[PDB]
């Protein structure tokens, strides 16, 4: 739709890629497996990149010249989850990497001599502060900016 | 030399120490005591023996001739002693002067430690522009 | 047209550096903390640890993210 | 062991070769090296880069002078 | 013990490694006399292998209080 | 045998049983969906 | 300056602290009160080369010295020869 | 093709300048060398010990800078 | 080293900060000693001032 061309529903240049290129894959008139039970170009590796026919799903997917598919993601016509869908995902996953970074850490500096407890690991991954992340509804999106890590501690 | 042969600190050969610039300028030399015939380590790579005389080896440059200590006091002895020879005489009386063993008290001599103002907030950079009338020649 | 955009790209880059390099000499030979302070050239010094970090955070990001896209692509 | 380089002094009687290199690269550092005053300095960069503009025209001249008798025009 | 001797003090000089950070103290000076009393001590080391230094009340800005 | 308020330790590189594996299960999602470049949802 | 690197500190005590450094540092010059009472930063420095072996050990709590001397003899670098 | 080089000229003047910004933003001194001054610029080197100290004159960061001004401008 | 020479434990040394020259890895925390430890891990100026073992 936008600058490149249209998706899969038609994309000539893209088609030619499917075809030569892979299929030459072929390329081996035979090469012996008339019945034989190993050499697997034959089945999929093609067909797994191939039966990926005039279908790939359908995804829209813009495809420029040479018809390799370009990613817009401007949240329109079709292309929204080529960044946000896998974007918030990157956010949510990290941040629950370091929410617990700022955790199997802010749990130590105390009791008795706590000077490298960390070259060994007290609860592995933390396996205690673990889920604190999925057990983030809202969380740092309020309690980070109000209290605890409070401007005070700023 | 030989017609006068006055030695003390045994060695034989070596492409190590003393060469042209210890006549044409300054000289530098260390002297010492010792008990009974003992084999040493040496500056300049080599190694020999002792017994006595003056026990007076001469040395190229004075960082060289105190290292008899940085090992040549891990081998007994109070006394080791290096001076400064010229091509003519004195001023710079090197291990001479007063007391010895860097870490006692008779006098104070030099040193100071401060400049104008002390270690404190010299976030203050360089001040006046260098100009022949305000105490910055020290 | 192509050995003339660059002797003006070399230089130009070559400058910039020297620009940035005589404004780290001001801070030592000249400059004067008692004579500049609360004063907005200060504060620039004072609130400095952040300044390199929120700079370094640009690079490290601008680093591996360009380099995912270009090996992956290779 | 003589005395030489006519501006610095620590540099001036240094017996090695540093004597040389370090001569030919302190030259342009007027602000603070022996010979200097805020009056000297300034002017000592002023009739310096009047020594500038100056060298830019012996460049341009010859640019227009290997051209006029050969070098197609 | 009755006033405050060595119970929590920041550092404020800007040269001293743990400067703005507050660690713990010890046998702070008694007499009218000198200018470098007070030992202080904290967990975090510094640029030397051993770090347990003595600063002095002209300053310790503790500050509040 | 592990109840409430942190637990037992572990070695220098249990990261080499964390790079290898966990992460390793993920090729295991990168063949179940042998492909990406956007993704359907659930 | 011509040998001007500051290793000073505040204790200037020198027991299990610092000694190392070819000739340069004949101190113990007790200033009228500084604990193990021996102080300052040097003696007559116009003698030897440019270490920072000078700290490496026994505090300077600030900097530590290194080369800064510029005006630099030869006796002040091994090699005048 | 241009949505990369164009992000890799951007990773240049950034990195180039975290070092120049930094280079500059303390030719004055810092923790490792606190009193780094009266000469600021090119005092290249210092003694071993403290942590181990090196190209930490604002010149040697300029020195270090000029490699990325020679890698962007490329 | 220390716990608990010498005659008196089987009980192996798993736990108590450090080992490798003597104002050792110090209580006080740092990173350098994690490239220390691997580097110079094999070496001999430490382990013991006495041949013996090393060839062993
Ligand atoms: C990679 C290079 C880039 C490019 C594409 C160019 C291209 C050009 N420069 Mg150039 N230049 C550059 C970087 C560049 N420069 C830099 C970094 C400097 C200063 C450090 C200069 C200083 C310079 C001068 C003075 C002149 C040019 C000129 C030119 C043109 C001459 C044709 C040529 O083939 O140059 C090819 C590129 C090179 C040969 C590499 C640069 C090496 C030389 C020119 C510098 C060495 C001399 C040194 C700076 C001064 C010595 C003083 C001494 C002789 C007394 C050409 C457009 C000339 C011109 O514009 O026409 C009148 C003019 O001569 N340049
Ligand atoms: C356009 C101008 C501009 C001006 C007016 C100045 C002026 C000054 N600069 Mg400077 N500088 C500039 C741009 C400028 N700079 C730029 C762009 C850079 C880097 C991009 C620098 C990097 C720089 C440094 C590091 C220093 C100065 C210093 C100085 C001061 C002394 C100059 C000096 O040391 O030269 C004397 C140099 C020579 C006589 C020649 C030796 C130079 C070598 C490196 C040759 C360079 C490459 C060369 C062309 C290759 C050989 C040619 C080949 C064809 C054979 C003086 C205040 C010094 C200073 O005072 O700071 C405290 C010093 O620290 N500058
Ligand atoms: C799987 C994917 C791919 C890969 C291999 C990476 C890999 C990396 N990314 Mg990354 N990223 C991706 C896709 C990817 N990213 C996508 C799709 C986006 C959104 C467009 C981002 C946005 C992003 C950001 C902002 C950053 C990274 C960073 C990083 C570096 C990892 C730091 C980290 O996450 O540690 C574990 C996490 C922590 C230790 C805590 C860090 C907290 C971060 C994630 C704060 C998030 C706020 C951010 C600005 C969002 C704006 C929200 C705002 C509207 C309020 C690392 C090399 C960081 C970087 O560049 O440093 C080199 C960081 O700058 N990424
Ligand atoms: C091609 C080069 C090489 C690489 C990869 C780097 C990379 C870097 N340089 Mg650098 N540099 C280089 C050559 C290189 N430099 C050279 C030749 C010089 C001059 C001699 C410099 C002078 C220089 C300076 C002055 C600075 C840097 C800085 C940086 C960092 C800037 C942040 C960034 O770009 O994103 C981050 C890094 C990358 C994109 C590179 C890849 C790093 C990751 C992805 C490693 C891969 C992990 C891998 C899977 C695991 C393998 C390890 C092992 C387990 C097998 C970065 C680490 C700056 C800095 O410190 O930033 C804070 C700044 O200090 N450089
Ligand atoms: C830094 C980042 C960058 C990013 C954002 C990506 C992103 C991606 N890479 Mg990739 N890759 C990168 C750097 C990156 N790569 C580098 C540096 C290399 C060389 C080591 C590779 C080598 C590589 C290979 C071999 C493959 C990928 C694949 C993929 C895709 C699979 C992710 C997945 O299975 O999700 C599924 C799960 C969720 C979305 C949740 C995804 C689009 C895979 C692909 O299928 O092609 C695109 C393929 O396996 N990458
Ligand atoms: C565009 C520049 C040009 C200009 C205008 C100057 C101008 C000057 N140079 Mg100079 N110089 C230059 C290029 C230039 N230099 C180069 C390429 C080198 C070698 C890399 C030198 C090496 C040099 C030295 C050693 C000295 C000068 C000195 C001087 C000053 C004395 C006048 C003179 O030497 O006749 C004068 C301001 C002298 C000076 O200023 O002392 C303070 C000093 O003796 N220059
Ligand atoms: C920090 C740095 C300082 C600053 C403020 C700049 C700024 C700039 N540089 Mg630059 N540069 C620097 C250091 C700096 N540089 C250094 C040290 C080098 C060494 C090589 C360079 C080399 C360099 C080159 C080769 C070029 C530039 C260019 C530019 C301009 C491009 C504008 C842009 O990127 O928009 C990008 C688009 C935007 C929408 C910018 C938005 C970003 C916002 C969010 C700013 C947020 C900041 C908080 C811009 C004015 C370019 C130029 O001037 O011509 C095109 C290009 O020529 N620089
Ligand atoms: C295409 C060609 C151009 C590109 C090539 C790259 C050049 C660009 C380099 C970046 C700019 C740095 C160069 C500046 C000159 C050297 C360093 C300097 O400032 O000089 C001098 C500085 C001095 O540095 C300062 O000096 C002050 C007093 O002047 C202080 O007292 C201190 O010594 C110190 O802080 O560093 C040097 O010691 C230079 C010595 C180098 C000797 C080499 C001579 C060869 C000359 C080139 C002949 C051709
Ligand atoms: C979660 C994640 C991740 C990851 C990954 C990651 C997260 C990675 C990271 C990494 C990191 C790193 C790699 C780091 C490194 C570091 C460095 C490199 C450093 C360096 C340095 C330092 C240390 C300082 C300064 C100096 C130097 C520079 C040396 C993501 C996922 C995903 C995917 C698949 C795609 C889509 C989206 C999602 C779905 C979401
Ligand atoms: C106007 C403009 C702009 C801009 C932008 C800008 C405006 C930029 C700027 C830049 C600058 C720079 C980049 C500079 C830098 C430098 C510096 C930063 C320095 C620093 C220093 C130091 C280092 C220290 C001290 C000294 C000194 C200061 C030197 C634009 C406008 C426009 C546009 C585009 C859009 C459309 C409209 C218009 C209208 C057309
Ligand atoms: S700090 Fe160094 S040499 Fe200075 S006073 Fe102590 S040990 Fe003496
Ligand atoms: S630090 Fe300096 S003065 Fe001290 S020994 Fe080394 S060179 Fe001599
Ligand atoms: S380490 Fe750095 S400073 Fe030290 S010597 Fe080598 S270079 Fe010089």
């Amino acid at each position: 739709d936008i600058a490149g061309l249209t998706p899969c529903k038609e994309s000539k240049q893209f088609a030619k890629r499917e075809k030569q290129a892979l299929k030459k894959l072929q390329a081996s008139l035979k090469l012996y497996a008339d019945d034989s039970a190993p050499a697997l170009a034959i089945k999929a590796t093609m067909e797994k990149t191939k039966k990926r026919f005039d279908n790939y799903g359908k995804y829209g997917l813009l495809c420029g010249s040479d018809g390799l598919p370009h990613l817009i993601v401007s949240g329109d016509q079709r292309h929204w989850g080529e960044f946000i869908t896998p974007g918030i995902l990157f956010l949510y996953i990290a941040g629950w990497i370091g929410w617990v970074g700022r955790s199997y850490l802010i749990a130590i500096r105390d009791e008795k001599k706590p000077t490298q407890k960390e070259i060994i690991i007290d609860v592995p991954l933390a396996s205690s502060l673990l889920f604190r992340g999925f057990s983030w509804p809202v969380a740092a999106y309020r309690e980070l900016l109000n209290g605890e890590l409070v401007d005070n501690n700023f | 030399e030989l017609d006068p042969n006055t030695p003390s600190p045994i060695f034989a050969g070596s492409t190590g120490g003393l060469l042209r610039k210890a006549q044409v300028e300054e000289f530098y030399v260390i002297t010492w005591e010792s008990p009974k015939e003992q084999i040493f380590e040496m500056p300049t790579g080599g190694a020999a023996i002792m017994r006595e005389g003056p026990n007076l080896l001469k040395l190229a440059r004075k960082e060289q001739c105190l290292a008899l200590g940085t090992r040549l006091r891990s081998k007994y002895k109070i006394k080791y002693q290096f001076y400064r020879v010229f091509p003519s005489g004195e001023v710079q009386y090197l291990h001479p002067k007063d007391g010895v063993y860097p870490e006692k008290v008779n006098p104070g001599r030099q040193g100071v430690g401060l400049n104008m103002r002390s270690i404190g907030k010299n976030v203050s950079p360089i001040e006046v522009k260098f100009t022949g009338k305000q105490p910055y020649d020290l | 047209q192509a050995a003339l955009y660059t002797h003006h790209q070399y230089i130009a880059g070559f400058i910039m550096t020297g620009a940035f390099a005589h404004g780290p000499i001001f801070f030592i030979r000249d400059y004067n903390p008692e004579q500049n302070a609360d004063n907005v050239l200060a504060r620039m010094l004072e609130h400095k640890e952040a300044i390199i970090s929120h700079l370094s955070w640009a690079s490290l990001f601008l680093g591996f993210h360009t380099l995912g896209l270009y090996v992956h692509n290779d | 062991a003589l005395r030489i380089p006519r501006f610095s002094q620590g540099i001036a009687q240094d017996p090695t070769t540093r004597r040389i290199w370090f001569g030919i690269a302190t030259a342009h550092d007027f602000e603070s090296h022996d010979d200097i005053t805020e009056g000297r300095l300034y002017q000592n960069i002023f009739a310096s880069h009047f020594g500038q503009l100056a060298i830019i025209f012996l460049w341009t001249s010859g640019n227009l002078f290997h051209v006029a008798w050969q070098g197609n025009f | 013990i009755g006033p405050k001797r060595g119970s929590k003090v920041k550092i404020l000089r800007r040269e001293s490694y743990w400067f703005k950070n507050v660690g713990s103290v010890v046998a702070v000076d008694q007499d009218p006399k000198t200018r470098y009393p007070v030992v202080v001590r904290f967990a975090k080391v510094n640029y030397a292998n051993i770090s347990t230094n003595n600063y002095a009340l002209d300053e310790v800005e503790e500050v509040a209080a | 045998m592990r109840d409430f308020k942190t637990y037992l330790s572990v070695a220098p590189v249990l990261s080499t049983l964390w790079f290898g594996s966990l992460a390793g299960l993920l090729i295991e999602i990168n063949r179940f969906f042998p492909d990406a470049l956007t993704f359907p949802f659930f | 300056m011509s040998h001007s690197v500051k290793i000073y500190d505040t204790c200037i005590g020198c027991t299990q602290c610092v000694r190392a450094c070819p000739t340069d540092v004949l101190e113990m010059i007790p200033w009228g009160g500084c604990k193990a009472k021996q102080i300052a930063s040097a003696p007559r420095t116009e003698d030897c080369v440019g270490c920072k072996r000078c700290e490496s050990a026994c505090p300077t709590d600030f900097l530590s010295v290194r080369v800064y001397l510029w005006h630099e003899t030869t006796r002040s670098m091994g090699l005048a020869y | 093709g241009d949505f990369l080089v164009h992000h890799a000229i951007a990773l240049g003047l950034h990195t180039t300048t975290l070092i120049l910004v930094k280079g500059a933003l303390d030719a004055r001194g810092s923790k490792l060398m606190p009193d780094k001054k009266d000469f600021g610029y090119s005092f290249p080197c210092d003694g071993p010990g403290r942590g181990g100290t090196c190209d930490i004159s604002a010149w040697d960061d300029f020195y270090l800078a000029v490699f990325w001004m020679l890698n962007t401008i490329g | 080293l220390v716990d608990r020479d010498p005659i008196k434990t089987s009980f192996e040394q798993w736990a108590k900060p450090g080992h490798f020259s003597r104002t050792i890895a110090k209580g006080p925390d740092t990173t350098t000693w994690i490239w220390n430890l691997h580097a110079d891990a094999h070496d001999f100026d430490s382990h013991t001032s006495d041949l013996e073992e090393i060839s062993r």
